[PDB]
Parts: C-alpha cells; structure tokens; sequence
C-alpha cells in the first residue's frame, strides 16, 4: 500500500555487506504479521 | 517521528511495549572502549612471555 | 522559630 | 627540632619536626568582648585567641583573622602566633627554627610580610616556607600527582609534579567550608531553626562535621528522603533543645559539585580537577590521572571518595584509569608533610639563616625559599 | 475581581485587584478580656479582631497572631481572615481567588498551613504566595533593583535584576519597627515613663510614628541635645499627662544603623543593603546601585533616605552612583504591587486551581508558588 500524497523522506544508510548475512534475508513469520497488522491497525 | 512510534507500539504491539528492562547488559557495555579494553588484555599476554625468556 | 528567637 | 606551624583560616595546627601528629590544634579566631564589663578584679584580657575564644564565643564577636586565603588584619595574625609559641607549645622560638606553610597562588606581599613579622617580633634562627597543597603529597609518600586542596579557606587544585608547583595549571575556587556553613543555615531555616550571629556559626559546623554527607546520586537520594523518614537526624544544641534535619544532610556537601546552588558559575571540583588536568602536558597527563590525593577538612565526607571517583570517570577518556587517593589522615596531611620535609637531612641547605636575611633584607625570601 | 491579601506582623491590607489603594486597613491583633464580665446587657464576645480590639484595648490582652512574619498562632490567624472577608471586605471567598504575601527565608511549614487553610475553610478557587519585596518593586514601576523592606517582623533585601528574584542573595534580619518598639519603653525609662503592658505597648507605637527621627549625623546631635531645648516635643497621653522627649527622639531609629544597641551581633540596615548587592554579578551590581527602593512602614522615618544615601556612599566605590527612591505611598506598596500583578492577563495562568491541590495536597505550594 502506497499513501495518496508525498511525505516525509526519511533517508537510512543502505548496508555495503550481504544482506544474506544479516537477519533481514531471513522470512520469519513474524516478520509478515508486521505487516498484516500495520496495513489494518 | 519517533513519538508516534510510542503511542502505535503501545496501541497495538503490547510486546514491544517496553524492552529497555528486557535488555540491560547492552547500556552497561555502552560504557566500555573494546578497543582499550582488547588493547589492555593484549598487553598482559605481551609482558608475561617476554618475562619467560 | 523553633530553635532560635521566638518565633 | 623545628618547628611546623601551619596557619591556615579555620585551624592552625603546630608541633614539632618528627612527631606524627600536631601537638596542639585549635580553631584560628580573635574575639573580643562586646559587652562592658561589671564585675572588677577579674583581670578579664582584652582578646581572646584560640580555645579560650571558642569556650567564651557567647560574649564575644568571632573574627577570623584569614579570609579567602588573603590575612586581612596583621595584627590579629601575630596575636595567633604569639599564643600559639608561648601558651600552647610553651617552647621560645629563639632557640627553634619555624617552619610556614604559604597557599598557593600566593601574593608577594604576604610572602615578604611573614618573613619580616618572624624574623623581628620573634626572631628566629631560621625559617623555611613550603606550599601547602605540595606538602600534601608528601605526606601521603609519593611526589608526582594532583592535590585536590580544599579547607575554610578556598578549595586549589595544584598538580604538582616532581615534588614542584606547576604556576599555570593552578585552578582556584571559592567553594570552601565557610561557604557550605553560609549555605546550611541559609537550608535550615526552611526547617524553622534560625542561626545569624557568629558564635552560631560555630554550632552550625559542628552539624556540619557530623551529620552531613555525599550522596552517591543525588535524585534519588531526594525521593528516598521525602518519601520516609529513615534519613532524619538528631542534633542536639548547647541548650538543650533537640533539631531534626530531613534532607539537609545531602544538600550542602553536594554544593561543592554543583556550585549552581549558591549562585556562583565555576564548576564544581569534580570539573576543576578534570580542568586542571588538562592543562598540563599529554606525557604525564597519565601519571596524575592514577595519583589524585584529596586533603584538607572539606574533603572528608563519608562518600566523598566514591562520588568523586564515579563523577570524574564519566567525564574523563575510558582509557584513562581513576584511583582517587583518600588517606584517613588526610585533615592533618598538610602538617605531616612539613613534618617529612623538616626532617630530612638534606633540609638544613635551604634555611634562610637570620645572618643571610639581615644583609639581603626581606627580599631573600622570594629568591632563596621560592 | 481577585481579592488581595497581605498579612503583615503589624498590619493587614485587603482590597481588590485593580484598585489603587487597599480597602481595610486594620492592625492584625487578637485581644481576650482578663477580667471576669459582670453585666449581661451586651453580648460580651470571647474575642475582639482588628480595630475593634484597638477601642477597647484597655481591658484586653492584645497578642500579636503573626511574630517575625511566621504565624505562631493559627487559631487567631483564622480569626482574623474570617473577620477581613465577612466584615472588612463583606465578600464571599468561595467566588473570588485570593493572593497572599510571605516574606522571603520563611519556614516551609508556614506556607504549607496557608494553603492549607485557603482550600478547606474558605473554599477559594484559586491561591498564589508571592514574595513581598518582590511586589514591592512593581509598585514603583521597575523591574530591576534592591527592595529595601522593613515592617514590623522582618528587614529583608531582595536584588530583584529581572522580573523573578535573586534567591542566593537575599538577605533577611530579624530586626524591624516590632524591635524599635520595645527599645523606646527601655529608654523611656531613663526620663520616669514606665510602659509595660500590652496595651501601653500600643502607645509607645504612636510616639515612635510621630516624633522618632533619623539623624544625618548621629554623633553630632547627640552634642546638640546635650544642650537642652530646641529638641524636646511634647506628647499627650490617653490619660491626659504630657510627656516630653529629648535625644530619644533619634536614638530609637539610630538601632536600625547600629544594632549593637540591642545586642544583636548582625550588621545595621545600611551594611546589609551593600553586603547584598556584593553577592550580585559585577555586571548587575551598577544597576542595582541606582535603583535602590525602600519600602515598609519603619522606612516612614523623616530623614532616613537622606541618612541612608550617605551611609551606602561611604562603603560603596565612588565611581558608581547611588540613588535612593522614596516613593511617597511606600508605606502601601506591598499591596499595590501586588494588585499589579493580579490585574495582569498572563498571571491567569499562574493560579493554584482547586483541582490541583487535591491532588497533590499542601505541598504543591512550594512548586508552583515563589
Ligand atoms: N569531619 C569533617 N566533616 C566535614 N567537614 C569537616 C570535618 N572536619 C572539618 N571540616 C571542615 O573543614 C574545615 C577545616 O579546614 P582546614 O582543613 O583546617 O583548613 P586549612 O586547610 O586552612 O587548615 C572546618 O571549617 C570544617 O567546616
Ligand atoms: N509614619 C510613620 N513613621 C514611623 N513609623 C511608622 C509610620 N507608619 C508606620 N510605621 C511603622 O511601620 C509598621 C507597619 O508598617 P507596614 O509595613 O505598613 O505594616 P506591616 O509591617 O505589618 O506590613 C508599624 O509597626 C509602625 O511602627
Ligand atoms: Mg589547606
Ligand atoms: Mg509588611
């Protein structure tokens, strides 16, 4: 879901290692819930 | 931005409430250099073996 | 006062 | 055997060279009596100096002769040395060199003023003129380290090095013992207990000295205070009525570290030694850090030595390593460091002999003695 | 409209917000008769409040419910705001704030208690405890100077450079127009006047507000009244006896310059208007020297501004310029000051709601309030 109109950019440091590596890569469920809450919270 | 994120994670993330009890340990070494602290231990195991010769 | 004066 | 008098403004402490304590320690006032006497034949003196002062202080207006470290009134000062010689010692210095203690920073004018008093009105042999704050490491043993001085006059921070005086890296501050007893009386009156006059004064410093202390933190200490009442206190006076003191025990020695409480805008001495340190040089910044002495009467509030320790890390690089020094002699390291010094044999070389300073005049003492 | 308070040791002013003068005035006494009633035609109440004590002070106890600005009585102190509301003011405090006054280095239990009893006997809506010197300086539209105050319990300095006070140095003695009172009748004795009584207390007060005078040069008049005439006045008493006065004239107000003359170790109201200033910024201190403000009934003296510009001249450095302000409606300057500060739009936001005590209890008084 993207929003209607252009907010506020909020700008973060892209990691230069893998992301295999890092815990991001990895699809835990709980991950998705995240998600699913956020879209109807 | 930041103070929203108070008030969506009490709303409607009741375990993300509050982990700054959960985890303690990390404040605690936020007050200790590791390259002094390594640099330091790195020092004793140089004087003892120039002490066995 | 108490300790002190009258007060 | 010489003598080590050490003047200072709340007690002047005297004995001899070798000994390990003072012989005689009493508080450095000069009352006289402002009420007119009725009854004759009493032989009643004119002033009061000493303990003789400090017995009598209901009838008598208490000046202290040495104000923020500078001696206001000459003539009171040679008062003390006299009755410290003759009543408390009993020992005629025409036969004993004396030993002074100056402070640091001090004016020149003072410097050849003490000389020329000793050397006249007293006469004696000889005379040598140390530091205080330098004299307080020594007594403690070692010679290289910063000397945290604080007393009733003004608190120095002298890091000395070699057993010699770095001139600029001194840092003065006013925060002193007088000022926490102004303080405290100004916090007791919340409580309803009024002390003004000056032989008040002295009731107030002896709550001071025994019911007053540091807190480890101060906030929560605060909240601790007001919630119960297991902190409180019983003080009794000279006449008989009994005062409680809640939270007062923690709020005027944190003054030292938070000097905004009186108003005053330096930092507090946990700020100045760090400031102090800084001033000198990078090589033997690492020598000072692990030989902080504190000394004088100020510093000796239970948890002093742990609150200054925690403070002055913080601030401090985390590679630097604290060890704040806290000897329990430390009220009379000023005067077991003139003892050290006046013992050694090596001290007899820089005596200003009464035969060296009449040809070269008072001005011998700024070149010989330093 | 908010209603206007000030208690003082020897008088209270009430009055309205907006208003340029207070008005009731009444002296705070609380009088009980000794004597045993004998006729039952009149009511014969328990106790008289206010003026009406003052009439019929001959056959009363007259005590004072307030002593050196703290409410030693609060029994009486009840009396006297329920007389001040319901027969003074004629008003119903429960619709109305009110604004009270405390002197500044009072004990916290006193302002405690008058929260306290605002909240839970009148039902105000909203309270506020302001300094009075502070609102002293409102009167004379300035916000930068030293109020000099002096009533009947306490002489307090208060530097005030912006629009809050300088709390580290305000300086308060216990010595006022109470103190000079009790030191006319001790040397009116000395020419056969004997008053001991409360009630003959009362006329003392009325010599000491028509004949008492400052003396520009205290030394010098005393030689000119050894002369005889020129200096004696004339005073009718109640009972109709004429008493005449000669060098006492200017020796009870010459104890505000000189307390030694009552025992009392602290410096004269000359000395401790400098020693204030002293404990300011060297960048403040020329600020406050020419906006010197007296305030206070015992500041009423003819002559004493005069008298105290050239005390203060003397100590102070001669470079800087001294102007003292004597505003000639100082004696109702506390108020004034204070209906000011109650008119203004933003003080609506500075009331203590009846909300807010609830749930905090007495002790919000000291947060919010200064
Ligand atoms: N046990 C104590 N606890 C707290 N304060 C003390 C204690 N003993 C002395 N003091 C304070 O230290 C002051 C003594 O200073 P001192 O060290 O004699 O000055 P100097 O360094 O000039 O000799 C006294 O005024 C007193 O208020
Ligand atoms: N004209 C005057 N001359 C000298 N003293 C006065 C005069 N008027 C009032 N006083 C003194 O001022 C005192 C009260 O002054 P004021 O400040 O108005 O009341 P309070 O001190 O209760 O606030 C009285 O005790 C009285 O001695
Ligand atoms: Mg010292
Ligand atoms: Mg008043």
């Amino acid at each position: 879901r993207r929003p209607t109109r252009r907010l506020k950019q909020m700008h973060w440091e892209k990691l230069n290692s893998g992301l295999e590596f890092t815990f991001w890569t990895g699809p835990s469920d709980e991950a998705n819930k995240i998600l699913e809450t956020l879209h109807t919270s | 931005l930041l103070h929203i994120l108070d008030i969506t994670i009490r709303k409607h993330f009741p375990q993300f409430d509050n982990f700054s009890p959960e985890l303690s340990t990390v404040t605690e070494a936020a007050k200790l250099n590791i390259e002094a602290i390594e640099q330091e231990c790195s020092e004793l195991i140089r004087g003892c073996q120039n002490l066995q010769i | 006062w108490x300790a002190x004066c009258p007060a | 055997a010489a003598l080590v008098v050490d003047n200072g403004s709340g007690m002047c402490k005297a004995g001899f060279a070798g000994d390990d304590a003072p012989r005689a320690v009493f508080p450095s006032i000069v009352g006289r009596p402002r009420h007119q006497g009725v009854m004759v034949g009493m032989g009643q003196k004119d002033s009061y100096v000493g303990d003789e002062a400090q017995s009598k202080r209901g009838i008598l207006t208490l000046k202290y002769p040495i104000e923020h470290g500078i001696v206001t009134n000459w003539d009171d000062m040679e008062k003390i040395w006299h009755h410290t010689f003759y009543n408390e010692l009993r020992v005629a210095p025409e036969e004993h060199p004396v030993l002074l203690t100056e402070a640091p920073l001090n004016p020149k004018a003072n410097r050849e003023k003490m000389t020329q008093i000793m050397f006249e009105t007293f006469n004696t042999p000889a005379m040598y003129v140390a530091i205080q704050a330098v004299l307080s490491l020594y007594a403690s043993g070692r010679t290289t380290g910063i000397v945290m001085d604080s007393g009733d006059g003004v608190t120095h921070t002298v890091p000395i090095y070699e057993g010699y005086a770095l001139p600029h890296a001194i840092l003065r501050l006013d925060l002193a013992g007088r000022d926490l007893t102004d303080y405290l009386m100004k916090i007791l009156t919340e409580r309803g207990y009024s002390f003004t006059t000056t032989a008040e004064r002295e009731i107030v410093r002896d709550i001071k000295e025994k019911l007053c202390y540091v807190a480890l933190d101060f906030e929560q200490e605060m909240a601790t205070a007001a919630s119960s009442s297991s902190l409180e206190k019983s003080y009794e006076l000279p006449d008989g009525q009994v005062i409680t003191i809640g939270n007062e025990r923690f709020r005027c020695p944190e003054a030292l570290f938070q000097p905004s409480f009186l108003g005053m805008e330096s930092a507090g001495i946990h700020e100045t030694t760090f400031n102090s340190i800084m001033k000198c040089d990078v090589d033997i910044r690492k020598d000072l850090y692990a030989n902080t002495v504190l000394s004088g009467g100020t510093t000796m509030y239970p948890g002093i030595a742990d609150r200054m320790q925690k403070e002055i890390t913080a601030l401090a690089p985390s590679t630097m390593k604290i060890k704040i020094i806290a000897p329990p002699e430390r009220k009379y390291s000023v005067w077991i460091g003139g003892s050290i010094l006046a013992s050694l044999s090596t001290f007899q070389q820089m005596w200003i002999s009464k035969q060296e300073y009449d040809e070269s005049g008072p001005s011998i003492v700024h070149r010989k003695c330093f």
